[PDB]
């Protein structure tokens, strides 16, 4: 995906507890930290209703 | 402005606050500067300009110094000198020399082995001068040298869509001066690449490398975009070496490179002067965009590593879609693309820039050969003249003016003619563009042309949009961008102070329209103004929301644009059409001002000229048909020789008439001598006609046009054309032609006319075929006399010999050589192509006798019918206009203004209140006689001989029919109009062949008139001929009147001895074929079926 | 009578929140089909009250100060000028497909200039984002819009079984690019 | 004298001169994009000629 966007421009929605694939994310700086290491903007929903 | 000029009352109702400058001033301005006149010098340090650098002295300082590779021989040019000119411009063209004068320049040889200084004078060649007229004399010819339009150097982004991906890509390149290209440009990829030098393309994080930037340096200053940080992490190359070692494989391929050579390639290729340079413009426009180094003076002309980072960064911001950039340190700045062809970007290359470039180029070989030569003398005794070598430098001018596109052949058609060709704006020509570039796009009208370039003048040939006319108020900067004058407009009130402003400057300010109406002091009276903005919008905004205004509506049209009266009343197209029509007329035996004209006809005459203008206030001393005596004030006599019955370059007519008697006081810049095509000092190319709007018995259909006999009984529009025969007598491999009174086998009676020498006696009638002058040749000799061409006679005017016996300066090989001038007056005829201002032409189709055209009641004869159904489908009723206003003028007018002035007068100056007869009126182009104000005028003319007004109301008059004597059922339309004889006389456009010369590499007959040719048989022409199932006729026309030799004498024999032509078969190109066919051991054979 | 989605006063529709409402109290989709409206779906931009219908729920769902909090976060979210890569992450029932979708409306129509050649590509088990796409930016979701899954993202192949979870955690990583150009090297 | 002016023309543009201005008008509230009001103005001036 990183090879087919070269501008970066990414809107990366998903939750790491949900995961069940054995190969995915375990962290989002382990997968993104190789392309924008810390240019990348962390955000987090925190309420339940 | 004239002391003497005739009186013409104007329909102006605008009050001008500019008079028009010098029209060929772009000529005469840019050659003084070439040259560093003290006019130049005093013009150019009032403007501002510290201590002015003259072209030569630029070219020099840019050649000095010379030195060797250890730095111990210097060589230093300074001081360009002029001595006189070698003859004067009539002897120049006399004698077929070049109008020039010795150029000395004083070079200084430097020896820091021992320090001793050698100043000395070297002779650098004959420079050609400009005279005041702005024509080069080369050769004892005139020649123009058309200022050029081209791409200023500077730095240029753009956008273009992908024809693959459809995708927009952005690009710059860097356009200097000379040196190599310089292009950045984001792909399809959004990767961030560079072309050096028009190379492989390459990432421009490499270029970065290459000029010292780290990793660091290049994440601090971008960053900003994630693609520029994309191309950084995927580049293969890490170092300021590596960067420059790939550098020099992609620019020096497979050669070893070393780290001697790895800065030194890319300081040379950018950044040493030596090599690379802006030229002072090119660093203007990149200081102005990118808002690098502002506020300084320009000090530098190369480019700087700062110039190429701030391009990426702007290509980079452009492509990322923001639209302010700052560098740092840098002024803010927009980001938008750059509209190559807005005159911000285009430049004009004049005169005087063309020939310091040509002579920059020789001194470039000059420069070569210097240093090639120092090496091999002794450094002892070397002296500035051994070194120095000019035969390349004159080369290098006398090529120019030869074979060059930009230098030309003035055109002397009429003064009108030379005087639009001074002030062309030629787009093509070297380094201009190529047939490969730009179409329909570059010859699109742009809004920034307004009041520099003229919208409608244009040739009508492939040149269309490619090459246009300067404005009348316009005029060049320094850096060559045109500029055109403003009033400054402050608080609504109209300003009386003049800005000349450039479009770049244009486009950041909002400009009012000429015709604005304003109180007596500027003040605007109408809430609201029409205005162009930025973006060349038309709009209407407020009255305070103007900050420039038009100095007048002439601002944007140019001479023979603003030579049309009622030019609004006309549709663009046909404007042009006699804008360029005017162009063309030819001079007539009589010249007569228009009736009815513009306030332009007598300025544009003088600034021409072609007209004698008295160099100061005297008193008319004698006065001949050949030359004027003026004894001045200031006690120096003056004596100015006329050219009489002299050919112009296009064989018209160029005598000039004394206006002046014996005992005359005239002021200086006063006119006493008219030229080809003018009256009392105004333009005159054509005749005042009495015109009929009317359908005369189909002889008007399609345009044709009837005229009555008068204009051929009293020589209206008789014209003299000049033709001009040369020959010449040469060495050869068994002797040398000889020209003599004796030619073998010939009658008596041929040579007749001829003189001892064997020419034609001056007076002597010649027609076609009869010997001109009579040359034999060795093959007992041969005859190879000059003859008179088919169809063509005349007089003989002049005789012009030269010869190598009397130290002539002919051509290598040429023994002698002999022109001969034949005269002949043309009369008007059928076929003849007559036209008017508006663009309504028509050859004649007709020419009655006086008595069958239709008379006004009194029994005037009209001279001239025009069909009706021209007009109203092709907008020009400007020519109806004229044609109302050219009677009123004819015929005096008195408006009764008894009971107050009418309300339709309440527009008109006093003075129009009344004229006399034959009074000249001036109506300028946007601002002059108004609809009503003519209708008022037509209503107010005055009575005839017998007392009665035969022109109503209305413009119509009741016309008698010349034939029948009936009078027409109706009235009709009739006024004077001003029309134009065209030079597309059926007397050079009437061609015919039976058999004549063959192409010896084709053996089909020639094509052209002047090579006896034939008629082109196309194949759309087999096609229709196919259609008709006319075979034997195709068959016939393809074989035997093209290529069968064998056929083509058989037929002519057969026609001459009267029997039927045979039959065609067998072609000899078929024989061909069939003979390879055989020769494919193919047994190709014809069957009987 | 009716506005151009890019027309200025119509920039509200796709920029406002609810807490920073662009002077508007309700924003109403209709779900499309042809010629006709199937149903529309309302959000109040400010505190819910829950007799308002929307299919989503939010605003019965809100309507069942920390509502203030939520807000607040949604707008940060919504219009953050990052320009970048924004990782959303949200725990179950809290909305976070909502705020995504909220997120990428507004980025594609604040930047629709700077994306109208390029394309946007949505990768997911489901096309759901590219459904709101439609039903919001119609001139970019049908012509430019594309859709790929993971097994989709080879042109022309079209792959969907799914490999053992050992092997796929191997050929998941970067680990084995080194294998594959010791395969070519093989 | 032939060459005749309806008397109409001066009326026509005026009223449709006034449609322009509420063009430009709904343009200066951000009701038009550009390219639309300048369809809008071409298509009343066509109506008008």
């Amino acid at each position: 995906l990183m090879r087919r966007c070269p501008r970066r421009s990414f809107t990366i929605v998903g939750d790491l507890a949900q995961r069940r694939s054995p190969a995915g994310a375990r962290s989002w700086g382990a997968m993104l930290d190789s392309y924008v290491p810390g240019r990348w903007v962390y955000k987090s929903l925190s309420v339940n209703y | 402005s004239v002391p003497g000029a005739p009186n013409r009352v104007s329909f102006a109702k605008l009050r001008e606050p500019l008079e028009v400058p010098g029209l060929l001033d772009v000529q005469t301005d840019s050659f003084e500067w070439l040259v560093g006149s003290d006019r130049w010098r005093q013009a150019a340090i009032d403007r501002g300009e510290e201590n002015p650098v003259g072209g030569l002295e630029e070219v020099l300082a840019e050649l000095s110094p010379i030195e060797d590779f250890s730095g111990s021989m210097s060589l230093s040019f300074s001081d360009p000198r002029f001595d006189e000119v070698k003859a004067s411009v009539d002897e120049c063209k006399d004698k077929d020399m070049t109008y020039a004068a010795p150029l000395f320049v004083t070079a200084e040889f430097i020896n820091n082995n021992t320090g001793e200084i050698k100043s000395q004078t070297v002779f650098m060649g004959d420079f050609p001068m400009m005279t005041e007229k702005g024509t080069f004399i080369i050769n004892g010819t005139e020649r123009v040298v058309v200022s050029q339009l081209v791409r200023s150097p500077g730095v240029y982004f753009d956008e273009t869509i992908d024809k693959s991906t459809e995708k927009t890509l952005h690009s710059v390149k860097v356009i200097p001066g000379r040196g190599a290209w310089l292009e950045f440009d984001v792909d399809k990829r959004d990767t961030v690449g560079v072309r050096i030098d028009r190379k492989r393309r390459q990432p421009v994080t490499v270029l970065l490398k290459a000029l010292g930037w780290t990793n660091e340096q290049i994440v601090e200053r971008f960053g900003f975009s994630e693609i520029m940080m994309g191309t950084l992490e995927k580049d293969t190359t890490s170092g300021t070496d590596e960067a420059l070692l790939d550098i020099y494989r992609k620019l020096r391929p497979g050669e070893p490179p070393t780290k001697e050579s790895a800065q030194t390639l890319l300081e040379n290729l950018f950044f040493k002067e030596k090599r690379y340079d802006l030229a002072r413009v090119g660093r203007y426009k990149v200081n102005k965009k990118l808002g690098l180094n502002a506020g300084k003076p320009i000090t530098s002309s190369t480019l700087t590593e700062e110039d190429v980072v701030a391009t990426i960064e702007y290509l980079v911001r452009l492509h990322e879609g923001q639209t302010s950039m700052t560098v740092p340190g840098g002024v803010e700045v927009p980001v938008e693309v750059d509209d190559i062809d807005h005159f911000g970007n285009r430049r004009l290359r004049t005169v005087g820039e063309l020939i310091q470039n040509q002579i920059r180029v020789g001194l470039s070989r000059m420069e070569r050969v210097v240093r090639e030569r120092m090496t091999t003398q002794d450094v002892e005794a070397i002296t500035p003249q051994t070194l120095i070598n000019i035969r390349p430098v004159v080369a290098a001018i006398k090529e120019f003016f030869g074979t060059s596109q930009l230098s030309q052949f003035m055109d002397q058609n009429n003064p009108l003619s030379g005087l639009t060709h001074k002030r062309r704006l030629s787009a093509l020509g070297p380094g201009g563009l190529s047939r490969e570039r730009a179409g329909l796009e570059v010859r699109d009208v742009h809004p920034s042309h307004y009041g520099r370039m003229c919208p409608i003048e244009t040739p009508e040939g492939p040149n269309i949009g490619l090459i246009g006319s300067l404005s009348v108020y316009a005029r060049v900067n320094p850096f060559g961008f045109i500029e055109t004058p403003y009033r400054k407009v402050e608080n609504g009130v109209v300003t009386d102070q003049i800005d000349y402003l450039t479009a770049d400057e244009e486009d950041r300010h909002v400009v009012a329209q000429a015709n604005s109406p304003t109180d007596e002091n500027g003040r605007f009276t109408e809430d609201r103004v029409m205005v162009r903005k930025k973006g060349g919008e038309v709009e209407f905004v407020s009255a305070d929301q103007v900050d420039y205004m038009d100095v007048s509506p002439r601002q944007m049209v140019s001479v023979a644009t603003a030579m049309i009266p009622f030019l609004e009343h006309d549709d663009a197209n046909r404007a042009l059409m006699g804008a360029n029509m005017q162009r063309q007329a030819v001079p007539l035996v009589r010249s007569e001002a228009p009736l009815v004209g513009t306030g332009m006809e007598l300025r544009a005459a003088i600034d021409a000229g072609d007209v004698v203008v008295a160099d100061k206030t005297g008193v008319i001393e004698e006065v001949s048909a050949d030359y004027i005596t003026v004894m001045a004030d200031d006690g120096t006599r003056q004596s100015y020789r006329l050219r009489k019955f002299a050919r112009s370059n296009h064989g018209t007519c160029a005598n000039q008439r004394p206006i002046v008697d014996a005992g005359q006081r005239v002021e200086a810049g006063q006119v006493i001598a008219d030229g080809p095509c003018t009256q009392n000092g105004e333009m005159a190319l054509g005749k005042n006609l009495l015109v009929a709007i009317m359908p005369w018995e189909g002889h008007n259909y399609e345009d044709a046009i009837i005229l009555s006999n008068r204009l051929v009984e009293e020589d209206v529009l008789t014209s003299i054309h000049i033709e001009e025969h040369e020959i010449d007598a040469r060495d050869t491999k068994l002797g040398a032609e000889e020209i003599t009174r004796d030619i073998p086998n010939v009658s008596d009676e041929v040579l007749a006319d001829l003189d001892e020498r064997g020419i034609v006696r001056i007076g002597a009638e010649v027609r076609d075929g009869d010997i001109l002058v009579g040359k034999v040749t060795p093959k007992e000799v041969r005859d190879t006399s000059l003859k008179v061409p088919h169809g063509e006679s005349g007089k003989v005017i002049g005789i012009r010999v030269f010869s190598r016996e009397d130290d002539d300066e002919l051509p290598a090989g040429v023994n002698e050589l002999v022109r001969v001038y034949v005269a002949q007056k043309r009369k008007i005829s059928d076929g003849d192509k007559l036209a008017g201002r508006h663009g309504n032409k028509g050859v004649i189709g007709k020419i009655l006798p006086v008595e069958d055209m239709p008379f006004l009641p009194d029994g005037t004869p009209v001279d001239i019918i025009l069909n009706t159904h021209g007009v109203p489908r092709r907008m020009n009723i400007g020519q109806i206009l004229e044609t109302h206003l050219g009677w009123v003028a004819k015929a005096g007018w008195n408006i009764d203004v008894a009971a107050g002035v009418p309300d339709w007068a309440s527009k008109l100056p006093e003075e129009l209140y009344s004229a006399p007869a034959d009074s000249t009126v001036a109506t300028p182009v946007f601002d002059g006689a108004q609809e009503g104000e003519l209708a008022g005028l037509l209503g107010s003319t005055l009575p005839n001989r017998d007392g009665e007004v035969m022109v109503d109301a209305d413009g119509k008059s009741t016309l008698f029919d010349g034939r029948s004597g009936e009078p027409f059922p109706y009235p009709v339309t009739v006024g004077y109009m001003y029309i134009l004889k065209l030079h597309h006389l059926v007397d050079d456009k009437i061609h015919a062949r039976s058999t004549g010369p063959y192409s010896m590499i084709t053996q089909q007959p020639l094509g052209g008139k002047a090579q006896f040719g034939g008629q082109r048989f196309g194949e759309m022409e087999c096609w229709a001929m196919q259609a008709y199932g006319a075979a034997y006729t195709l068959q016939e026309l393809l074989t035997i009147k093209s290529d069968d030799t064998v056929g083509r004498v058989k037929v002519y024999e057969a026609i001459v001895k009267g029997e039927n032509i045979p039959e065609p078969g067998i072609p000899e190109s078929f024989k061909v074929l069939l003979k390879e066919l055989q020769s494919l051991c193919l047994n190709v054979e014809v069957l009987s079926s | 009578l009716l506005l151009d989605w890019r027309a200025p006063m119509a920039r509200p529709f796709y920029v406002a929140t609810a807490a920073n409402p662009e002077n508007m109290r309700r924003r109403r989709q209709f779900h499309t089909l042809g010629r006709k409206v199937v149903d529309f779906t309302d959000e109040i931009l400010g505190r819910p009250t829950g007799a308002e219908h929307d299919a989503t729920n939010d605003a019965a769902l809100l309507a069942a100060d920390i509502v203030a909090t939520i807000q607040a976060e949604q707008d940060q979210v919504i219009r953050l000028d990052h320009t970048g890569v924004l990782v959303i992450e949200g725990g179950p029932g809290t909305g976070k497909t909502v705020v995504a979708l909220h997120r990428v409306a507004y980025l594609l129509y604040t930047y629709r200039k700077q994306m109208e050649r390029h394309g946007v590509l949505v990768v997911g088990p489901t096309p759901a984002f590219l459904d709101h796409i439609g039903r919001v930016l119609p001139s970019l979701g049908e012509s430019d819009a594309v859709f790929m899954t993971p097994g989709d993202f080879v042109p022309g192949l079209h792959v969907t079984a799914e490999d053992t979870p050992e092997a796929a955690e191997v050929k998941g990583s970067l680990k084995i690019l080194d294998v594959l150009k010791a395969a070519v090297a093989d | 004298a032939d060459v005749l002016v309806p008397p109409q023309k001066q009326e026509i543009l005026e009223r449709h001169e006034a449609e322009a201005d509420a063009i430009e008008r709904k343009y200066q509230r951000g009701a038009l994009n550009h390219t639309e009001r300048n369809e809008s103005l071409v298509k009343i001036w066509q109506d008008a000629t």
